[PDB]
DNA sequence: ACTTACATGCACAGGATGTATATATCTGACACGTGCCTGGAGACTAGGGAGTAATCCCCTTGGCGGTTAAAACGCGGGGGACAGCGCGTACGTGCGTTTAAGCGGTGCTAGAGCTGTCTACGACCAATTGAGCGGCCTCGGCACCGGGATTCTCCAGGGCGGCCAG
DNA sequence: ACTGGCCGCCCTGGAGAATCCCGGTGCCGAGGCCGCTCAATTGGTCGTAGACAGCTCTAGCACCGCTTAAACGCACGTACGCGCTGTCCCCCGCGTTTTAACCGCCAAGGGGATTACTCCCTAGTCTCCAGGCACGTGTCAGATATATACATCCTGTGCATGTAAG
């Protein structure tokens, strides 16, 4: 129950804070997330579960593969 | 007429030393029978060559004794040996 | 009178053996010792299906010996199972062996 | 008539060799594994059969057979 | 309605068959399939009752073996559905390819 | 100290298939362990042969039978042929 | 007249008969017997002694070595059947290599 | 400096070896081997030469053999790597599985 | 008593190059060093029993050369 | 702030099903009777294979020494093993339908089994010698070692095309 | 917007390093000769088991009628199998360094292949019973059926973190 802003602005800090093409995959945002935030056991599920989320509503845009098994970015 | 010999009677008898209040089916007889005939086959086949190999023209208890260290794996091989021995010593006492 | 079977503290026929031998077109001679410990070791190796299928008999509520204890009993025992890896036993059936990937 | 052997006796077979789940694709296969099975012994078996010059294949000459290719078999005699 | 899952029947047939030992191949297409291939070898053959029965034993303890390696092989592959690959595999390092 | 072998008898059928090539010694030897071996295994089977029916004679019928069992398909017909006639012209002469 | 050329043979009829009488197979042995044995002993000898002759020759060689026995054998389907399970001594293998190792 | 890329100079290998027939074990170490094994058996044995080399070429057959069966089920499972669970497997179906 | 060692990592690597292997596990060695054990066990077990039999001392060749036919791995090449 | 929804885990109700339980009964396979035929003794002979001590001497074990091929250790970075996710879908479970297996009785005989013939084929001892084995020289196919020449792998250095980053 | 930079991709020559191939040359094993044994061959004796004709009858195909049980066809829904992707480190390739296998060498003696002398085991034969067979009759371990107590599988409900809607 420890103190954590939302999956979503998570995602996009965790995103942001990486300077590199592909912007970032799953693996690489979540142990981002996890080193730098207080996050629970069910950290990969929500990880897992805001991807999908963001990427239907195009806040987040896809680079390689497709679905929460890629690379993305953040959309302008 | 026909006689067919074999080892029911005896394998029977054993089965008696063994476990006196057990029975065996006819099935059971005939595979107990073949695998005591097949093991009579491969150990004095295998005695066979041994002799020739060695160019003796006699089987004796050695060459026997020596197939069955060659034919029966570990343990069950020991305790044949011994088996064996003990038969062998007891005949020759009379 | 003492029978050769006897003699050897032995079931299984001396004599039967010693004979089969000398017709079998082994060698021109047999030993006299070579019957007595062949038959010595045939004995051995029935009496160890035996104690071993009396038991998988007995693990069944059964007095009688049927075609699958023989089967339980040699697939069970290390020994009789490689003695008896190229033998198939008639109405044996199969060791109940279930891979643990499989298991729910 | 080789179609007789059939899915589900070959799936009962299947199920004691211990397998869980069949590719429909396996049936033809055993069949065809069956008949050269078959065919190699039955070849042996029918050899004996012609040296004793006789017309019928007995029990015996199928035991033979086995035994020569190395699958012996007990609960026939031999 | 009561439907279980896929497997589970899978299952139950796996430990009843393993605990049987009665022939799983229906006696009188298999005599047919013998006499047929008997063909190819002597004509008008006639067989023993028991040299069929000797052969469907020896047949059906050959291919349940069989199926026991190939097992092994579709389990070795992370499959839990044996394939005509998986046969190929296990009857190749057995000898007697095809 | 004399060892019989199937040396001499191997070369003179190299010499008809091949006039013009040799054989070296481990190559040789490797042939006469084929020979002996061939000949224990036709033996022992067409022995079994004698037995199975109650007969105390090896003849031609038992060796002719023992080969069609050991050798596989097109080799056991042209073994066949040969045995035949192997026996035809010894019993002509 | 030698028995080995009434029967036209390479092959010695008169050793394989000896052979077959002091060898514990039967109390008698055919006259045919030995002729037949030896004709098919010569086949396969001369079998393999054939291809083994076109192996080395494509090799550039004239005389045979081990390595044309096996590579004669290996590649004919009904001697490799023949000899699934002998072993040749300083025969090496056939070149084999599995597809998916090679590169593209 | 000049470095090739992984798996290239073990193709060059593997075509070499089956090229060439030579035994691929150190002679005096494997004859060590023998004895120390025969040891278990009969004290103070003695070899003849041409023994201990008959078991090296069986020895070394025995082993190539293996691999190329072991092989097999590596690339049955999707791999290039032999491993240990790859030998298991093919002497399982081989036999002589203790 | 640490001899069986000397059947050495590259000595291994060879084999199975000859086997048509191209990579190979670490852990590979080890298990290698212990089926090869078991084999020769096999082997030379049977072998003595010849050599025991005739009533000698020393194993000759013919001895290896049985004892490979009784496990069902017949050599050519060196007798028989 | 509260309520709703996934998606996960997990307890546990649940009847519904399949397992194994006990007791009553029936069916027929097996273990034990009897006469009856054939091998297993029992006793003894003679021929010779196998046990014996003792003979060469072949071949294993043993030691040494220098050369160096080969095993060992370390060291990077790449190609692989492996975990995960999304998708298509073959495989399973289940019920209703269809086919022929399985079971019974019975006729009719091809063929396996057995007995009794006696002709012919194979062990048997003996005698003669030439086929085939154990040394003994050569010499040429082949192993050994030198210099070109062909093939193959690769990593830079371009030029084409993708899209933040600004 | 647009630009600018970095980062991809495909191929495209040459430098680096193996492999095939040509060449001359040292040489040890293959091929042939030819000595001398002992195994093969011709010649005839027997003695039997295999060829062969005749028989009885166990057993195989073969047809028919019959229920039901096993196959089979069909259709749903799931979870399993293949593909793609991304990361970590295990395996590779390489150069130095250190081990010791390998070779060529000489030296001592276990024990292997072979010798005669001869004892002691084994095959061969006639001769009586009885052990082991085929042959039967009756108890009973096993199979079955209905009742039912126990064990297994599977949904459906509640519930910490989350994420939206108000």
């Amino acid at each position: 129950s420890a103190s954590h802003p939302t999956y979503s602005e998570m995602i996009a800090a965790a995103i942001r804070a990486e300077k590199s093409r592909g912007g970032s995959s799953r693996q690489s945002i979540q142990k981002y997330i996890k080193s730098h935030y207080k996050v629970g056991h069910n950290a990969d599920l929500q990880i897992k579960l805001s991807i999908r989320r963001l990427l239907a509503a195009g806040v987040l845009k896809q680079t390689k593969g497709v679905g929460a098994s890629g690379s993305f970015r953040l959309a302008k | 007429r026909k006689r067919k010999e074999s080892y029911a009677i005896y394998i029977y008898k054993v089965l008696k030393q063994v476990h006196p209040d057990t029975g065996i089916s006819s099935k059971a007889m005939s595979i107990m029978n073949s695998f005591v005939n097949d093991i009579f086959e491969r150990i004095a086949a295998e005695a066979s060559r041994l002799a020739h190999y060695n160019k003796r023209s006699t089987i004796t208890s050695r060459e026997i004794q020596t197939a069955v260290r060659l034919l029966l794996p570990g343990e069950l091989a020991k305790h044949a040996v011994s088996e064996g021995t003990k038969a062998v010593t007891k005949y020759t006492s009379s | 009178a003492k029978s050769r079977s006897n003699r050897a503290g032995l079931q299984f026929p001396v004599g039967r053996i010693h004979r089969l031998l000398r017709k079998g077109n082994y060698a021109e001679r047999v030993g006299a010792g070579a019957p007595v410990y062949l038959a010595a070791v045939m004995e051995y190796l029935a009496a160890e299906v035996l104690e071993l299928a009396g038991n998988a008999a007995r693990d069944n509520k059964k007095t009688r010996i049927i075609p699958r204890h023989l089967q339980l009993a040699i697939r069970n025992d290390e020994e009789l199972n490689k003695l008896l890896s190229g033998v198939t036993i008639a109405q044996g059936g199969v060791l109940p062996n279930i891979q643990a990937v499989l298991l729910p | 008539n080789i179609q007789g052997i059939t899915k589900p006796a070959i799936r009962r077979l299947a199920r004691r060799g211990g397998v869980k789940r069949i590719s429909g694709l396996i049936y033809e296969e055993t069949r065809g594994v069956l008949k050269v099975f078959l065919e190699n012994v039955i070849r042996d078996a029918v050899t004996y059969t012609e040296h004793a010059k006789r017309k019928t294949v007995t029990a015996m000459d199928v035991v033979y057979a086995l035994k020569r290719q190395g699958r012996t078999l007990y609960g026939f005699g031999g | 309605p009561h439907r279980y899952r896929p497997g589970t029947v899978a299952l139950r047939e796996i430990r009843r068959y393993q605990k049987s030992t009665e022939l799983l191949i229906r006696k009188l297409p298999f005599q047919r399939l013998v006499r047929e291939i008997a063909q190819d070898f002597k004509t008008d053959l006639r067989f023993q009752s028991s040299a069929v029965m000797a052969l469907q034993e020896a047949s059906e303890a050959y291919l349940v073996g069989l199926f026991e390696d190939t097992n092994l092989c579709a389990i070795h592959a992370k499959r839990v559905t044996i394939m005509p690959k998986d046969i190929q595999l296990a009857r190749r390092i057995r000898g007697e390819r095809a």
